[PDB]
């Protein structure tokens, strides 16, 4: 389906609205970047910081840090259905898609 | 700092 009509898609929200939709742990929302042309954010609560990853592509997979996925709701299927973590390094983990 | 590495 379309990004727009996922459940955890918010499209071009204000930082304050992201602020106030993530309220614990593991809340997580995909968003349009403000200050990267045409690209995609998805903000976690971690530990009391939000955490904003910007979703990466290259030969037409979508990514964080490790291969890829034709759509960026598969990518975001796999990191809710496994809980792996978003990178090594970060340990983010996704729990709960905001509505 | 604001964006995770990329
Ligand atoms: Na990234």
């Amino acid at each position: 389906k379309p990004l727009h009509e996922q459940l955890w898609y918010h499209g071009a929200i204000p930082r304050a609205e992201v602020a106030e939709l993530l309220v614990h742990s593991g809340d997580f929302l995909v968003r349009e970047s403000e200050t990267v042309k045409g690209a995609y954010a998805l903000s976690v609560l971690w530990d009391g910081l939000p955490r904003h990853f910007l979703i990466q592509s290259l030969d037409n997979l979508y990514r964080l840090e490790g291969e890829g996925f034709p759509s960026i709701p598969l990518l975001i299927d796999h990191l809710l259905s496994t809980q792996q973590p978003l990178t090594k390094k970060s340990g983010v983990v996704l729990h709960r898609a905001v509505p | 700092p604001v964006y995770e590495p990329v």
